[PDB]
Formats: structure tokens, sequence, C-alpha cells
């Protein structure tokens, strides 16, 4: 049983900064074998990938996106989060943070298996 | 860089017929990178499929994979009430990670 | 001085072809081998190689010391050491 | 003795973390060790192990000989044996 839970505020302003912050319950973040990522799904159209983290601290993100995205992890706390900075009416969406399994070395699972509820953020 | 096509934006069919969802790659793409995810509405998308031809855990068997190279295909024989939901397919290689656009299936 | 991997005597031989878990123990037992157990591999460096990879419990390996039982497991195919 | 895998007087140590090509040729030098070598290790029964695995010449470790060539990999992370 591993849960994915989002928290953040849902009003993000023009020309700010969101401030989305994914907990995980009955696992560890430090997991060798899997990245943590945040996914975008705008209503209505299409899944589109924002970025990925590892406990280490890489980041690797959607070159489109990758001037604004800093993602960050904090292992005591067991949290990850997202911040978007130069945010326009376009980035409205629901946002899902998910687990980027890598496999084990025997077993290769290359799949997001479990998914957050997910948080709408719109503009002003 | 890598760009997952999905030809048939909707399908219409009626329950009990089988379905192949045809997911095409811009370039040669491994088996093991490729999965197929379904999402209804107003839920967070499910694992179906990883590898293009393994099934997630609580899958039924209905649901199952083929495919290679620029085309791979996901094959639903019998399509019960809960099947008809958005099928998307996904590319990822421990790095950039790429979605397809979705076929939606309706009668 | 096995083809595998070494530790307290016991060696694990791998096999690459995926199998059910009643499949992987009748060739473990038809090679006078049994599955590895749980408590043996959990806090040593095994782990990083047997993880999802068949147990004697029935159960994929898995480094967490509780977790949900999916008790789904019949239906999976991975592979096994012995 | 070798915490890893033998053959023939090399001792092969697994490092689970995901790291670049780079990255892992640096972290094998402070070891004093070299990643594994394709040749070295292709008909032999390591290659199971070691499959999906950086390997000396900058490119994962895969049996077939055929490979995904003019792609670029540099940006890609896994795992490796040394």
């Amino acid at each position: 049983q591993l849960q994915l839970q989002e928290s953040g505020p849902g009003l993000v302003k023009p020309s700010e900064t969101l401030s989305l912050t994914c907990t995980v319950s009955g696992g560890s973040i430090s997991s060798n074998n899997d990245y943590w990522g945040w996914i975008r799904q705008p209503p209505g159209k299409g899944l589109e990938w924002i970025g990925s983290i590892y406990y280490s601290g890489r980041t690797n993100g959607n070159p489109s996106l990758k001037s604004r995205v800093n993602i960050s992890a904090d292992t005591s706390k067991n949290q990850f989060s997202l911040k978007l900075n130069s945010v326009t009416a376009a980035d409205t969406a629901v946002y899902y943070c998910a687990r980027l399994r890598l496999g084990s070395l025997l077993h290769r699972y290359r799949a997001v298996d479990p998914w957050g509820q997910g948080i709408l953020v719109a503009v002003s | 860089e890598i760009v997952l096509t999905q030809s048939p934006g909707t399908l219409s069919l009626s329950p009990g017929e089988r379905v192949t969802l045809s997911c095409r790659a811009s370039q040669r793409v491994s088996s093991t990178y490729l999965a197929w995810y379904q999402q209804k509405p107003g839920q967070a998308p499910r694992l179906l499929i990883y590898g293009a031809s393994s099934r997630a855990t609580g899958i039924p068997d209905r649901f199952s994979g083929s495919g290679s190279g620029t085309d791979f295909t996901l094959t639903i024989s019998r399509l019960e009430p809960e099947d008809f939901a958005v099928y998307y397919c996904q590319h990822f290689d421990s790095s950039l990670l790429t979605f397809g656009g979705g076929t939606k299936v309706e009668i | 001085s096995c083809n595998g991997l070494y530790y307290q005597g016991s060696c694990y031989i791998l096999h690459s072809d995926y199998k059910s878990f009643e499949d992987a123990k009748a060739n473990c037992a038809a090679e006078s081998s049994t599955l590895p157990n749980k408590s043996d591999v959990l806090t040593t460096w095994l782990i990083d190689y047997v993880e999802d990879t068949w147990g004697s419990d029935g159960n994929p390996i898995t480094k967490t010391t509780s977790d949900y039982q999916d008790s789904d497991v019949s239906q999976e195919v991975r592979k096994y050491f012995c």
C-alpha cells in the first residue's frame, strides 16, 4: 500500500509561483528503483509530463517547461514539491503526483502505477 | 524528440466485441519502454499494460498487448461497460517521458 | 565457487525464464533446491539482486518489512532463484 | 571474499543507485575499478545479471548485436556494476 496525496493552493495568480507538495504514505521516497514525478492534464485534453525527481537530487524535465520548473525533494519530511514560475493562463490543469517506476535489476517496470488524486489549479 | 501518435481519435463499439487500439512511434522504440494506461472521467489513470505484453496487478485477462518497432496494439477481447474509457500509450526510458494523444471508446 | 551468488554457503542460481510461483517451485525442487526465504535476504546485499523475484512464502520479495498483501499474485510471472 | 559475482578473478560489485555514464565512470575510478567490458561478458552467465547495465563502451550492455545506434544515450541513467 503506497498512497500519494497532493496539497497546495488552487488560486495561483498570473506571474506568480505555484506551490504543490505531494506526500506519500505507506512507503519511503528513498526508493532506488523509482523516481517521483509531476504530470499535468489540462481539462479535457491529453496528459503532459511536467517533471521528475530522484531522491539524490537529480532533476529531469520536459524542455518546453525546463526553464520554469524547480522540483525539490525532502526525505526527512518525505515530501516532494513542484514550483512553476511565470505562470500563464494556459497552465490551468489537474496536477498529479506519481511514481515513475524504473524497476529492479531483474524485473523491469517502466510505468507510473500509483497516481495521486490530483489537484486542480486555475488562474485569475 | 519521440512522439507517439494514435491515429483513431474515437471509436464506436457495442459491448462484447474485440477492440484493437494502435500506437505508432516516430522512431523505433523498444517494447520494454511502451506502456498502456486507461483513464475514466474524474479519476486518475490506472496502469493496464507495461512492457507492451505484461498485465499489471489486478488487470483482467481481457486486456492484452502486442507489437514492436513503430507499431504497438492493445487488444480487449470483451468490452464490459467499465472498459469504456480513454486509453493512452506512453514511452518511458528513465528519461523524457512522452504520452499519446489518447483514444476514447464509446458507442 | 558456483555460477551465481554465494552467501553463508547457500548458492543462488538465477533462472531468466519467467514462470509462475508454482512452476518456479516445481523447477527448483526438480533441481534439488528451494526458493529463497525473505528473512535470510532482507538485511543483506542479496536483496538488491533478488528484488521482484519469487520467494518461498509465495509473494515477490520486497524490501518493505510490512506491506499490504495484494493476494492476486497468482497470475503474476517473475524470475526466480534457487 | 567478493561481496558479489566472481568470474576468473574479477569481482563485480553492484551499485543500485541510478547514475549517468560519466558519473558511473567517475565513481568507478574512485574505487580503483573499471566498468565491465561488453566483450568480456557476452557469452557467459553473467550477462543475465548485467543486462541493462552500463558498459565501458559507453552504451548499455545488450546481448543482441542489434543496437539502437545514432540515438543519444548520454542523458539516460542506469545501474552500473563496479
